[PDB]
């Protein structure tokens, strides 16, 4: 149900007067999908030359 | 004495002329400048490529 495409929002209200805080915890689903491209790159050479780090 | 020059001993042989520049030149050989019988060339290349290529 969470992961459902719904932005699932609370409804807890005070008790001096009804606030529902619909505040949105929940992950935006849909909008626009697309696959994160990832690229791995290494330490330069003059890092490793100095053989510290 | 075939000792000195076969110990190694590098002579060294001076000249002045009038003609010449500086008027005084020289030129030195030991035993193994006197036409080395064998080399022994051992030349190491660290770092081939890095940083510069």
């Amino acid at each position: 149900d969470w992961n459902s495409g719904e932005r699932f929002t609370c409804t807890v209200t005070h008790t001096d007067l009804p606030s529902p805080l619909k505040q949105t915890i929940s992950r935006p689903k849909g909008v626009a999908l697309h696959r994160p491209d990832v690229y791995l790159l290494p330490p330069a050479r003059e890092q490793l030359n100095l053989r510290e780090s | 004495s075939e000792e000195e020059w076969n110990t190694g001993e590098t002579y060294t042989c001076v000249v002045a002329h009038e003609a010449l520049p500086n008027r005084v030149t020289e030129r030195t050989v030991d035993k193994s400048t006197g036409k080395p019988t064998l080399y022994n060339v051992s030349l190491v290349m660290s770092d081939t490529a890095g940083t510069c290529y």
